């Protein structure tokens, strides 16, 4: 159980490091400071969002009868934006290709 | 920059609630690129309404008052 | 009580060679019910929230962008 | 050109709203109607081209409304349909339990 609860902080926190660097380069692009409590927020919530992705992308691949989550799996996640679903549909073209 | 895949797997896994699922590389990439996309978005929606406030920071009630729209148009 | 074929018939317009099963426009009516459901919920708050007892296109429709987005696969 | 009744739908909206609603509105809900239907026509098209039918079957629709929100772990589809469902429909739903 504790062993979890580490992984768990492992990862928070890192996700945060990625979130604040992601966040660093919106901030340079437009040309404003974000607080420290934006991106611990933006990290948090984008946390959270991975708990959906995951019971979401779980459910998707059990559905096909299968364990291994594939990149139809991930498309079908994507395809409830249309914009979202072309741009990811995209980086798959460019990551099948090899 | 971007998500580390590694991070990215064991933060999926946390979540199943089936012990025996698992990902494979090629979605661990775009569930990165995805993951990407989010946040850089997060960001760019709330300095988007920071910088309609006339505010040099972008503060906390900005990504909650851009929030509820981000979830939605998002997954 | 449900015009079933009505359903089968929608679909089928939309998804021809799409064939259903069993009981499923059962399911699918339940959903569609739901939507109904949620559609109300929520446009009646936002005449509530407009200070007005009556529900008018304009609330109709916010609600529509919103449910209707909470509604896709 | 087929579609459920427009005072089907009116009639089921005005039941769960409870409010006087505008003509207009009813209007507009029964578009979105269309678009419901359409949408989700199009998702079973993929869930069931996913589990590799050419057939929708009920694991796909509850896939569905477990996606849309409606069946989650506090509020399971068996419920939804003891709710919701007219006993008729039901029945076939729920044999019993």
């Amino acid at each position: 159980g504790e062993q979890r609860e580490l992984l768990i902080q492992r990862l928070r926190a890192a996700v945060h490091y990625t979130t604040g660097a992601l966040a660093q380069d919106v901030a340079e692009d437009k040309g404003v400071l974000f607080s420290k409590q934006t991106v611990a927020a933006i990290s948090e919530i984008t946390f959270r969002q991975a708990e959906n992705f995951a019971r979401d992308l779980e459910m998707f691949a059990r559905h096909a009868k299968r364990s291994t989550i594939t990149s139809e799996d991930v498309k079908l996640l994507a395809r409830r934006s249309n914009s979202l679903l072309k741009y990811i549909t995209q980086k798959s073209d460019e990551l099948a290709s090899s | 920059g971007g998500f580390r895949k590694e991070t990215v797997e064991r933060l999926l896994r946390l979540h199943f609630r089936d012990g025996r699922t698992r990902v494979n590389g090629d979605a661990l990439l775009l569930m990165a690129e995805l993951l990407k996309v989010f946040v850089r978005e997060a960001a760019a929606r709330a300095a988007r309404q920071a910088q309609a406030e006339d505010l040099e920071k972008v503060d906390i009630e900005h990504v909650e008052k851009v929030l509820p729209q981000l979830l939605l148009d998002f997954v | 009580t449900v015009p079933r074929g009505t359903l089968r018939k929608i679909i089928k317009k939309h998804k021809p060679h799409l064939r259903l099963a069993a009981n499923t426009d059962l399911l699918v009516h339940l959903s569609f019910l739901l939507f109904l459901h949620r559609l109300a919920e929520e446009a009646r708050t936002n005449a509530f929230e407009n200070k007005s007892k009556i529900i008018k296109p304009e609330h109709t429709i916010a609600a529509a962008k919103v449910i209707l987005k909470k509604s896709r696969g | 050109e087929p579609e459920i009744a427009s005072s089907l739908i009116k009639q089921i909206f005005s039941h769960y709203v409870k409010t006087p609603v505008t003509r207009d509105a009813y209007k507009i809900v029964e578009k979105a109607s269309e678009r419901y239907f359409k949408q989700i026509s199009s998702d079973l098209e993929a869930y069931s081209q996913h589990a590799g039918r050419k057939t929708v079957e009920m694991a796909d629709v509850e896939l569905l409304m477990r996606r849309q929100g409606l069946v989650t772990d506090k509020m399971p589809l068996h419920v939804l349909v003891e709710r919701h469902l007219p006993l008729e429909y039901r029945k076939l739903l729920i044999p019993i339990a």
